[PDB]
RNA sequence: UAGCGGCGAGCGAACGGGGAGCAGCCCAGAGCCUGAAUCAGUGUGUGUGUUAGUGGAAGCGUCUGGAAAGGCGCGCGAUACAGGGUGACAGCCCCGUACACAAAAAUGCACAUGCUGUGAGCUCGAUGAGUAGGGCGGGACACGUGGUAUCCUGUCUGAAUAUGGGGGGACCAUCCUCCAAGGCUAAAUACUCCUGACUGACCGAUAGUGAACCAGUACCGUGAGGGAAAGGCGAAAAGAACCCCGGCGAGGGGAGUGAAAAAGAACCUGAAACCGUGUACGUACAAGCAGUGGGAGCACGCUUAGGCGUGUGACUGCGUACCUUUUGUAUAAUGGGUCAGCGACUUAUAUUCUGUAGCAAGGUUAACCGAAUAGGGGAGCCGAAGGGAAACCGAGUCUUAACU
């Protein structure tokens, strides 16, 4: 019947306006004193997925 | 649009967005196909290899016999095994849109008036339900294959046309493109012209 | 629908068996081996429509070599003499003349000899 | 115009691949699937978000955020929707009757999008700066 | 979707809205109207339905043929041209159907309604205790103890009781709403071992049930159980009188019926592998995927003798099967004895993309009604606005104290 949405991908992506997908960055959960400060200052803002993996996350989130 | 009658020689006026448009071959073909595919009743079933009445044992053991590998006597490659891809009671109802169906009916009505096959009359009336009189009246009007779609309800014409094997008597509401295409000379009551100009608008 | 398929197999196997009449053995009655005989025979026909021109080129060349050495010249000196006298007569015609009508071949031999010498 | 001569538009009905029906069929003895894989086996294939045994992308990346209950029950209304409602007054019950937002919409907004011409008296709706300026240039009474 | 989730695989509501259908009452108890609403059970009469049934229209002459229902011309019925037969395709030969009627008897039902139990009706009072909650251990709700609401209880415990209590998704206070711990209840909905009518872009004997037949039979198994094959003469048996060979047999030959016996029961059609016979050609000095290119001769058929074709093929150049799996096959790697029949990318529901049709800031309806593929139904869905974790802002928005 209706296609099941992978709820991990629904809780880790958002579909933006033109069609791309945005997500939070990696390596920002624990050990963080040995990482620098510009690394965390650039891992802060959310950003878009690349060319290839967009088909995989479209297959996990078929309901937009 | 200025239709002319024959038996009264009057003239009805109905607009060209109902009786004067252009013949849309693809749209009328899709609605005719969907009409036949809704007319399909579709009740067949075959026996699956989950439904063939048999055992469940391997007919012989796997290794050590000179015969093939086989593990169910029900198998679709065997004799009196299941159909491999067994069917089901199903529903094939294609869904034509409302505006598509009305555009098809507008198209064939325009095509009937362009091809000159929709004889319009002021009324159709027989006194007693005698099919002998109805075939008499139709031979007088010089038709063989004829669809008389009625302005108002005429149960006497129902009774007089139930047994003729070429004549068809309908309502202007319950019309359908398979009938309105297949029947060679469509006879329309002027009241049915009024009802279908209402019906398509 | 239940498309029963007896007549289709009969028409196809009859066409292949009719193509495979004349062959020895079970290769004209069995279908499973007459199909291999038909396909391999058509393969050989495709190869031999190229090979026939090779074989007949070598046959004409051998016949002109024989008639030229009966008239006192080798075949290579003959063909160089003809190209130096500017004659375009090909060797099928040359070999047919060499068999049927030999005094015209002596005419060809003397014109080639007068060209080459 | 008979029943048989209703040929379609050239381009409507596609052929449809019949897989595995000969050499000249194109889709030959394998049927588009290659040789001996796991994607060639009957019922073969992998689930969604499978990149071999490594972590898929939706497990490498971290989560973010919750979802608010107030989000789905607040709908936007274009300026062109305000000429759909019959009466020249716009409130939530009038709009929900006029089939604009839906029965599950409590708060609402009005957006500068599209043009409005007639006078329209918006009550009880939060309106943005551009849409509010457009309404009071059209002759409305926003409150 | 919100959620649950080694937050993995997956599981997945509800609030709300459209429809189908809609029926509400009693004991928790006494007085006083005192038999009225009522349902259950038992019966007389009407109507309707079932179990037998009855009537039921309308055609002839000729050529073909074994036979006409066929062709030819000429008529008639039709509220009946649905169908099934009949010596070849029948509205008018038969059985029917449409329609119009018919049941002494049992009878399902709508009741008209008698009989037996039954009491509505009024007022005052009563407001379901080892129970709700609680600790522990489990289970059901989408919810896996998680911050876990709510429901059930295996065990220990345990109140208030209408100023009281339950709930409103930990919990607390206001508010809203409702009154558990005793019952009963029609309909819409699920199903077909059956009993009839009807339909099939369902099968037509390796199919359809396993079973067109004297099948869960033969048969196998101690037993549970497993489980086949097997339809067709013709129109009607008119199923071969008689005679001959033979063993007072089998089988045949003539005669006979016959449209047909090359339809004779081992029976319509009668294919292929396979096995023979008769004729033309080749074959007993010859090497191998057996063919193909060339090619004399021989025989048979034809004619501007000429020309050819058809059958054969001495001799000769080339030529190491097919499939699969492979870096790679004549491979001495796999599979096939051959034929005939069956045998393997389908279906449902969603989504994305392309092609095409309809309408185009709009497009479309789903259930359901509707003797019904029409038309209603706009509940909903998608799109016209994005940004943000979110509130909120909105052609901008987020970051930031603020961004050029
Ligand atoms: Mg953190
Ligand atoms: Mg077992
Ligand atoms: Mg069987
Ligand atoms: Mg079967
Ligand atoms: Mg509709
Ligand atoms: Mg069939
Ligand atoms: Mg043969
Ligand atoms: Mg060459
Ligand atoms: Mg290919
Ligand atoms: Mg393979
Ligand atoms: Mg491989
Ligand atoms: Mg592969
Ligand atoms: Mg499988
Ligand atoms: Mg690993
Ligand atoms: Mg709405
Ligand atoms: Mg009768
Ligand atoms: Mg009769
Ligand atoms: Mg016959
Ligand atoms: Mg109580
Ligand atoms: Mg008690
Ligand atoms: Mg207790
Ligand atoms: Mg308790
Ligand atoms: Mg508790
Ligand atoms: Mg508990
Ligand atoms: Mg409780
Ligand atoms: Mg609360
Ligand atoms: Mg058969
Ligand atoms: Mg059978
Ligand atoms: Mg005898
Ligand atoms: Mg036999
Ligand atoms: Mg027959
Ligand atoms: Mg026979
Ligand atoms: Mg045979
Ligand atoms: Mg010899
Ligand atoms: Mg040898
Ligand atoms: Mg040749
Ligand atoms: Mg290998
Ligand atoms: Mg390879
Ligand atoms: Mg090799
Ligand atoms: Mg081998
Ligand atoms: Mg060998
Ligand atoms: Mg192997
Ligand atoms: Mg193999
Ligand atoms: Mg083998
Ligand atoms: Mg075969
Ligand atoms: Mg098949
Ligand atoms: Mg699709
Ligand atoms: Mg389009
Ligand atoms: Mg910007």
């Amino acid at each position: 019947p209706k296609i099941k949405t992978v709820r991990g991908a629904a809780k880790r992506f958002k579909k933006t306006g033109k069609g791309g997908f945005k997500h939070k960055h990696a390596n920002l959960r624990h050990i963080l004193t040995k990482k620098a400060t510009k690394r965390k200052r650039h891992l802060r803002p959310k950003a878009m997925v690349s060319k290839g993996d967009l088909g995989l996350v479209i297959a996990c989130l078929p309901y937009a | 649009m200025e239709l002319v009658l024959k038996d009264a020689q009057s003239a009805l006026t109905v607009s060209e967005t109902t009786f004067g448009r252009d013949f849309n071959e693809a749209l009328v073909h899709q609605v005719v196909v969907a009409y036949a595919a809704g007319a399909r009743q579709g009740t067949r079933a075959q026996k699956t290899r989950a439904e063939v009445t048999g055992s469940g044992k391997k007919p012989w053991r796997q290794k050590g016999t000179g015969r093939a590998r086989s593990g169910s006597i029900k198998s679709p490659i065997w004799r009196s095994g299941g159909v491999t891809f067994a069917a089901r009671p199903q529903d094939h109802s294609q869904k034509v849109n409302k505006k598509m169906y009305r555009g098809a009916l507008k198209s064939i009505l325009s095509e009937l008036v362009r091809q000159d096959r929709l004889i319009v009359v002021e009324k159709f009336s027989v006194e007693a339900p005698k099919t002998k009189l109805l075939a008499q009246k139709l031979k007088d009007m010089a038709l063989e294959d004829v669809l008389i779609i009625t302005g108002e309800l005429d149960e006497n014409l129902f009774l007089a046309a139930r047994n003729l094997h070429k004549v068809d008597v309908r309502d202007a509401t319950g019309i359908d493109p398979v009938s309105l295409i297949a029947f060679d000379k469509v006879v329309m009551t002027a009241d049915a012209v009024k009802q279908v100009e209402e019906m398509l608008a | 629908a239940r498309v029963k398929r007896g007549v289709i197999a009969r028409a196809r196997h009859k066409k292949i068996l009719k193509q495979a009449k004349g062959y020895y053995g079970a290769r004209s009655r069995v279908y499973r081996v007459a199909f291999q005989a038909v396909i391999k025979a058509g393969q050989y026909a495709y190869r031999d429509r190229r090979q026939r021109k090779r074989q007949f080129r070598q046959l004409w060349i051998a016949r002109i070599n024989a008639a030229a050495r009966q008239n006192g010249i080798s075949y290579s000196k003959f063909i160089n003499g003809l190209k130096k006298a500017s004659v375009e007569i090909d060797r099928k015609i040359l070999a047919d003349i060499a068999v049927f009508d030999k005094v015209a071949f002596t005419a060809l031999v003397e014109k080639a000899k007068a060209a080459l010498a | 115009m008979r029943l048989n001569t209703l040929s379609p538009a050239e381009g409507s009905k596609k052929a449809g691949k019949r897989l595995g029906r000969g050499i000249g069929s194109g889709l030959g003895k394998t049927g588009g699937r290659g040789h001996k894989g796991q994607k060639s086996r009957s019922g073969g294939g992998v689930r969604r978000g499978f990149e071999g045994g490594q972590m898929p992308l939706y497990r490498r990346l971290p989560k973010f955020g919750f979802t608010s209950r107030k989000a789905a029950i607040t709908a936007e209304i274009r300026l062109s929707d305000l000429a759909k409602v019959e009466g020249g007054v716009v409130d939530l019950n009038t709009l929900k009757a006029a089939n604009i937002i839906g029965i599950q919409i409590e708060f609402a907004k009005v957006i500068l999008a599209g043009e409005v011409t007639t006078p329209v008296t918006v009550r009880g709706l939060r309106v943005t700066k551009g849409a509010r300026a457009a309404i009071e240039a059209a002759g409305g009474k926003i409150e």
